[PDB]
């Protein structure tokens, strides 16, 4: 299939620079038109930029000129995004879209639209200081916690991809100091507690922390 | 006859809607496509398609209305039977009969089923003047003893309208060539100051799609009326200099001098029209004009000029009205990648002298069809646009009749 | 500069059709696309060029386009169907493409949920930390909205608490947080959470 792979989000600066890279598998990714497409937490999709598929023809938007630069890589099936001077509103999910359209025509009603979308880099601008989570078990269902870490997001696995069956991650809830926290639970049956060996394996990008938490009943 | 020759910011032009003085443009509830106007001497020749489905092909006269504007009055008109299988007309006048060569096809549009086209091609002479119990005057088919094409596989008509030389006409026409005969050197492709382009970009893009069976290249089709009583039609390939994929095409008079004008369907965004040099073989003296192009689509937009892959484009012809300086005339589509927004301009090569909006900003607007000609010894041209109603839902053409000004106030 | 307007919206019974209205100026001479965006995932396009659905697009869905409002249709409302959709468009006037603010649909009718609740007690590495804290995770549970009550030894109390999230089946979910000191979890010999779900309270305690 089709399947876009987004990443080089994260955590900077107002003012600061970061450049995302869209990894592309499943069409010829020279003969296609990739944009990118921004949505702040919680609100609608806004359209950043866009290139042609040989990279002669940048279409950026108002928000973002001056300060964003699209470029292309067909050889490696890669799309960039190159942002400067970021500005507190940038914060958002990035997603990246291919054109959908398929055929030979002379004139589309629609020039533009999207299929598929990726699955989105998260982007924080802000000034404040990251901070590192830390890892608790929940003894036996048994789960792992993740307390007090920034920003967002931060992923849990169990048995490092081994297990997914039964495994509800629960949303973070944002304390009242700024810090996230979030656990993510997994239930399993009591007939084999003592032989399974379950380990949470959390990971934190922005803090550089990467903790596998072993859980066994106290 | 002379006309304002600068840049102006005055609203000179003052178009005038003549849609209803043609009965046939204007129907209730009805999507009409394909259109063909085609203006020489005193007379017209008009198409288009009611998508009861119906094909027109009529003639008539072009008259002075009353108030002194001219419009279009209709004196013959043929419905041919089978209207599934006619497509890409072109109409050529000459001695009190119009000729209307078109293609006939049973598998669709030949452009986009090039392989399986049968290639046949019919005739049809029309009377401007037709006599009350007239066959073979009226409307009578012609007989083509052969269709010369030379290697390549099929020929067809390809544009609205023709020119006619003493008694040889003269049909913009296109010829299909096999992609594998198809003879190009790849480093003839300007990809010099375009470092995104690619050499075999403009050599791909001679086809609707890289991988395409066939090529298209422009030209014209000669039908020399003085040649046996059955003619034939000849092939006549358009010459290399700045080459695109072949697109309907157009050649007409205009003070003398026939000029010939070639829609931009690939990378070659800006308008490619001129003065002929020579007719057989076909060589164009390109404008070298730098602010007209067409809307395209995402990859070869407005304005580009870098080879790239890539069949995208509309249909906006330009009409000479004054060679000395070479200022020309058309209604253009103001916008990059839409059909969007009519404009009538009058232009030189290098710079837009004064226009005039024929509708509103995002009313959506596809092929248009300009010729002009004099009225009294005052310079007159009439515009077909097709235009997009809002209400019926239904695209439509339109005429305006737009008078170039002799002052510049 | 080109807006495109959608009710925040919209309600519809299981079965019937629902239509979402997206209006921008004069849209019908403009190519309208529809994008379909369930919680926690990507947008996917089920209506492109006004009318044309997708391959894989349930044949239910259709888009028209008339005048100065396009209607997304969505014939035979399943429970699946809640999402948020979104309108799009080309704005030649500036070469920019716009969205639309979005419609929330929530379809009516769906039968109500327990909510399944489980409450962890600080574990034995965080509580050598010096600092505890109190888990309490809610399950699946509709209508999304909850009431949370933490109580120690039978006691009220005076925590942090999430908003609740749609889930990935359609019921919600939500968590919340009661963080303590290290002599309140070994002093009080008792600790319960309690949460009420449409005048149903559900409950679970722990002891050190
Ligand atoms: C081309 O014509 C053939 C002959 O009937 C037909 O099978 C095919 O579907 C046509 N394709 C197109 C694109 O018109
Ligand atoms: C194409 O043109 C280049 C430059 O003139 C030349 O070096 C090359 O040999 C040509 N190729 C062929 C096949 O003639
Ligand atoms: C047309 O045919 C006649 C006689 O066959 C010939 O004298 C004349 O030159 C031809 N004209 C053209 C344009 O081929
Ligand atoms: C356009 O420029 C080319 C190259 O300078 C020239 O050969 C051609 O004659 C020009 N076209 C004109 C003057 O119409
Ligand atoms: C169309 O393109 C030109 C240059 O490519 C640009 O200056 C113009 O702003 C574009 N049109 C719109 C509406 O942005």
């Amino acid at each position: 299939e089709v399947q876009l792979l987004e990443s080089g989000g994260g955590l900077i600066q107002p003012g600061g620079s970061l450049r995302l890279s869209c990894a592309a598998s499943g069409f010829t990714f020279s003969r296609f038109t990739m944009s990118w497409v921004r949505q702040p937490p919680g609100k609608g999709p806004e359209w950043v930029s866009g290139i042609s598929g040989s990279g002669g023809h940048t279409y950026y938007a108002d928000s973002v000129k001056g300060r964003f630069t699209i470029s292309r890589d067909n050889s490696k099936n890669t799309l960039y995004l190159q942002m400067n001077s970021l500005k507190a509103e940038d914060t958002a999910v990035y997603y990246c879209a291919k054109d959908g359209f398929v055929g030979q025509q002379l004139m589309r009603r629609g020039p533009w639209w999207f299929d598929p979308w990726g699955q989105g880099t998260l982007v924080t601008v802000s000034s404040a200081s990251t901070k590192g989570p830390s890892v608790f078990p929940l003894a036996p269902a048994l789960g792992c916690l993740v307390k007090d870490y920034f920003p967002e997001p931060v992923t849990v696995s169990w048995n490092s991809g081994a297990l997914t069956s039964g495994v509800h991650t629960f949303p973070a809830v944002l304390q009242s100091s700024g810090l996230y926290s979030l656990s993510s639970v997994v239930t399993v049956p009591s007939s084999s507690l003592g032989t399974q060996t379950y380990i949470c394996n959390v990971n934190h990008k922005p803090s550089n922390t990467k903790v596998d938490k072993k859980v066994e009943p106290k | 006859n002379n006309i304002c020759l600068q840049k102006t910011s005055n609203q000179i032009l003052k178009p005038k809607l003549i849609s209803y003085t043609l009965p046939v443009v204007g129907q209730s509830g009805t999507c009409i496509t394909d259109p063909l106007l085609a203006m020489d001497e005193g007379y017209f020749a008009y198409s288009h398609l009611e998508r009861s489905k119906q094909r027109i092909i009529g003639v008539g006269e072009v008259l002075d209305r009353g108030d002194e504007v001219p419009s279009l009055f209709m004196t013959n008109v043929w419905t041919p039977p089978n209207p599934n299988t006619v497509y890409h007309c072109s109409a050529v006048y000459n001695n009190e009969f119009y000729y209307v060569l078109c293609a006939v096809s049973t598998v669709g549009d030949p452009i986009l089923n090039s392989t399986y086209w049968s290639g046949s091609l019919m005739m049809t002479r029309l009377a401007v003047k037709p006599k009350s119990n007239g066959g073979g005057y009226n409307q009578h088919q012609l007989a083509l003893r052969s269709i010369e094409k030379g290697r390549y596989d099929k020929v067809m008509p390809y544009g609205p309208s023709g020119i006619k030389q003493g008694d040889t006409l003269y049909f913009p026409a296109v010829g299909f060539l096999v992609r594998t005969e198809f003879k190009y050197n790849d480093s003839n492709c300007p990809i010099t100051k375009c470092q995104y382009s690619k050499p075999e970009n403009c050599r791909l893009s001679m086809g609707i799609r890289p991988n395409s069976h066939y090529i298209l290249r422009s030209g014209l089709l000669k039908y020399n009326l003085s040649d046996g009583e059955n003619p034939k039609v000849v092939f006549i390939e358009i010459s290399d200099q700045r080459l695109s994929i072949g697109s309907p095409s157009k050649i007409y008079d205009s003070l003398g001098q026939p000029v010939f004008y070639q829609a931009s369907f690939s990378w070659d965004t800006m308008i490619k029209f001129g003065d002929v040099l020579t007719v057989n073989p076909l060589v164009v003296n390109w404008r070298n004009n730098t602010v007209i192009s067409r809307p395209g689509q995402s990859q070869c937009p407005r304005f580009n000029t870098c080879p790239e892959i890539c069949w995208e484009g509309v249909y906006n012809d330009a009409f000479l009205i004054d060679r000395i300086n070479w200022i020309s005339a058309g209604v253009f589509l103001d916008s990059n990648q839409t059909a969007e927004n009519p404009v009538f301009t009058v232009f030189k090569d290098n710079e837009i002298l004064y226009r005039a909006q024929l509708a509103s900003e995002d009313t959506n607007a596809q092929k248009t069809i300009t010729n002009c000609f004099l009225l009294k010894n005052k310079i007159w041209c009439i515009s077909l646009v097709e235009i997009y109603d809002t209400g019926d839902n239904v695209i439509r053409p339109k005429l305006f009749a737009v008078k170039i000004p002799e002052q510049c106030t | 500069s080109y807006v495109l307007t959608q009710p925040p919206s919209v309600s519809v019974a299981p079965g019937q059709t629902a239509r979402i209205s997206c209006g921008g100026n004069n849209i019908g001479n403009k190519g309208v696309h529809w994008y379909q965006q369930k919680p926690g995932q990507a947008p996917v396009v089920v209506v492109y060029d006004d009318s044309d659905r997708p391959s894989g697009i349930p044949e239910r869905f259709s888009g028209s386009n008339s005048g100065n409002t396009a209607t997304l249709t969505i014939s035979r409302v399943e429970a699946g169907d809640e999402a948020d959709y979104y309108c799009q468009v080309w704005d030649s006037s500036s070469d920019h493409v716009v969205f639309g603010g979005g419609t929330k649909l929530t379809v009516l009718g769906q039968p109500k949920a327990n909510p399944t609740v489980t409450l962890f007690p600080p574990s034995s590495e965080e509580l050598q930390a010096n600092k505890a804290t109190l888990v309490c995770l809610i399950s699946d549970f509709y209508p999304g909205a909850v009431t949370v009550a933490w109580k120690a030894d039978g006691s009220p109390v005076k925590v942090e608490t999430t908003k609740p999230s749609k889930q990935s089946n359609n019921k919600y979910a939500a968590s919340s947080y009661l963080s303590l000191t290290p002599e309140q979890w070994k002093s009080h010999r008792s600790y319960s959470c309690q949460v009420t779900h449409e005048g149903s309270t559900v409950e679970k305690t722990v002891a050190p």
